[PDB]
């Protein structure tokens, strides 16, 4: 039979006004004899007709996959409204229920700490500037590096990790030319999270 | 009870052209995908081509342009037209019915294997 | 249709004489109509009759889960031997094959750096000691903490993350009572990896 | 169609005992798991108990020892033997067909519900 998965919006999408977050409903394993599916979307139980559904998706195994995307406004999501996808299919005795919403629990704001490269990394051509970001809930978050305001591209950030008290932490690693850190440049770890009051917080790091 | 049964193999000269065909018993192929694989002596079973129920065609890089796969849904048979063959094509070719995703295939049924030989 | 998933041995188990590494073959979605499952195991094509198999176990959703565990020789895994699980079941026209192996490609030795707690964290009740581990391949790795000889258990480490040069990195965070750190104790970040000399390295951290 | 019909609720007393029954349409129950849930006014659904096709039983902490679930696989009915009933057992009870894994059930079908009321 067909199977349904419901996906939350991407973390960056929930946090900046210029982006449009969406909830995505995927149906796999829909047979060739019965390829047509109906989507019904419910925002806190009340139906909305604002979702966009794309044409079917023939797979390697000769099964169809269908995806419908419902754009959502940021404030609903942060305020905890539930999103519900209803999938009807003639190969399905009853329609399927999937419901998704923001993670539950009291939000907590991230703490930001910058740690300079270990003195032993100073023998290398490049050094690693690390940003420890801890104490936040829920797990959605945006972390970037910039210098002089413009962005910095040689960085990587870990997935969130559950700490022992139920909040999250992660680390971000910026690698720069060891000349760059000696040069005297100032680098900044900049983070956005729904529990911050002034839309961002940043902490700086320099030799 | 023979469920897949290819036909058409043999001996060919480099640059020639051969047709493999493969017919499935009723039902086992209905709403499914059929693929061609090959195996050289001492080597491993490796993908050749595949054609979906809906008609999408997939080819290994070794054979792109040279081979073309096709399938008659009503006759439960798949064809592999091999053009411009050379000695590295020499192997036993198998047809199959497939599931999974091109990275990790699941084979429902396998053919009997037919030897194709290209001489120099 | 039953499904099979095939799992590698734990990284530490493959690097110690005292541990015994295993590959695990898990078969899910086994019906009551056909609860019979046969396992065949092949090491680089050669069948072995050495696997030890657990009795089936019904899940909450009324389907069966059956697992077969094959012990492995340390050197075989490190040298790239291929391990293959072959599962046959009557609900299934042909057996399912899954194959696992250590990842391909030149191993790279980890670099290990320890970073002290940030200055701005010393107002908190506990502090975070950070272990940065970067530049290694394949991603299999073990990380623990010790002090004065014995293990230190209040730590968490991130999954490995793919870096821009094809290597991996991770971070581990050990939280200690910040009375202890200003007291001046020595803590050690201890890591095992196949590309390390004698398979291990350690770096210490003190006020 | 596909239905679940509970029976056996009613008025009972503290320390009393009630036995619920739940009948399923043919088929919808075969090789699947059945659970009992309950719902007091203004509050939400509690897991109560569940039994698998093979007979494994699961209980909410609230009813362990006091309730026992049972099932006749061929007769398509599941029972909830409630013994030694207490004031908070009062709610309307539902039977269901469940999937997923105890931490996250997926409910295939729901019953209509039966009121159970206990006075003191
Ligand atoms: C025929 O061929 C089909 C095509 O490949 C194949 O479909 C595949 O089917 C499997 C199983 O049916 C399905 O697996 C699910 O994957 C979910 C995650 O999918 C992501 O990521 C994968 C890659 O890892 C992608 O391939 C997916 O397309 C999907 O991509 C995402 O897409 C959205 C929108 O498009 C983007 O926004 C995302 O960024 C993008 N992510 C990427 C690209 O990484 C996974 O969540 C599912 O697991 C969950 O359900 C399982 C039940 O089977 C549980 O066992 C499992 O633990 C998970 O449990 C869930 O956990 C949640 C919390 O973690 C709970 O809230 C849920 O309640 C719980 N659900 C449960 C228990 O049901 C699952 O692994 C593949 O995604 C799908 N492939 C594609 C491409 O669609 C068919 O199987 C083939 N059929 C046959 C017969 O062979
Ligand atoms: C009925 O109830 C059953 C029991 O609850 C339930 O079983 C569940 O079935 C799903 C499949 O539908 C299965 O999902 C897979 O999970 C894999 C990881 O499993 C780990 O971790 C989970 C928790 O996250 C544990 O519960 C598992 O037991 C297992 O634990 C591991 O166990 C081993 C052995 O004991 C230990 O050594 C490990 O240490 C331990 N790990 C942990 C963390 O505890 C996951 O890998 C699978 O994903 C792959 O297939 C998906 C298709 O669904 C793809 O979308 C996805 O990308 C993966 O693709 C694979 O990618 C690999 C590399 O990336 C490739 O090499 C593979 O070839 C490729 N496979 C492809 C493409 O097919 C998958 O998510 C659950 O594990 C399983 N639960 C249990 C407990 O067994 C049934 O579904 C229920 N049935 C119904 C009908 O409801």
């Amino acid at each position: 039979g067909p199977s349904v998965f419901l996906f939350p919006p991407k973390p960056k999408d929930t946090l900046m006004i210029s982006r449009t977050p969406e909830v995505t409903c995927v149906v796999v394993d829909v047979s060739h004899e019965d390829p047509e599916v109906k989507f019904n979307w419910y925002v806190d139980g009340v139906e909305v007709h604002n979702a966009k559904t794309k044409p079917r998706e023939e797979q390697y195994n000769s099964t169809y996959r269908v995806v419908s995307v419902l754009t959502v406004l940021h404030q609903d999501w942060l305020n905890g409204k539930e999103y519900k996808c209803k999938v009807s299919n003639k190969a399905l005795p009853a329609p399927i229920e999937k419901t998704i919403s923001k993670a539950k629990g009291q939000p907590r704001e991230p703490q930001v700490y910058t740690l300079p490269p270990s003195r032993e990394e100073m023998t290398k051509n490049q050094v690693s500037l690390t940003c420890l970001v801890k104490g936040f809930y829920p797990s959605d978050i945006a972390v970037e590096w910039r210098s002089n305001g413009q962005p910095e591209n040689n960085y990587k950030t870990t997935p969130p990790v559950l700490d022992s008290d139920g909040s999250f932490f992660l680390y971000s690693k910026l690698t720069v030319d060891k000349s760059r850190w000696q040069q005297g440049n100032v680098f900044s770890c900049s983070v956005m999270h729904e529990a911050l009051h002034n839309h961002y917080t940043q902490k700086s790091l320099s030799l | 009870q023979v469920q897949l049964q290819e036909s058409g193999g043999g001996l060919v000269q480099a640059g020639g052209s051969l047709r493999l065909s493969c017919a499935a018993s009723p039902g086992i192929s209905r709403y499914k995908t059929m693929g061609w694989y090959r195996q050289a002596p001492g080597k491993e079973r490796s993908f050749v081509a595949a054609i979906t129920w809906g008609g999408l065609t997939y080819y290994a890089d070794s054979v792109k342009g040279r081979f073309t796969v096709s399938r008659d849904n009503a006759k439960n048979t798949v064809y592999l037209q091999m053009n411009s063959l050379k000695p590295e094509d020499t192997a036993v070719y198998y047809c199959s019915v497939d599931g999974g995703t091109r990275a990790d295939p699941y084979h429902y049924y396998w053919g009997q294997g037919t030897q194709v030989t290209v001489s120099s």
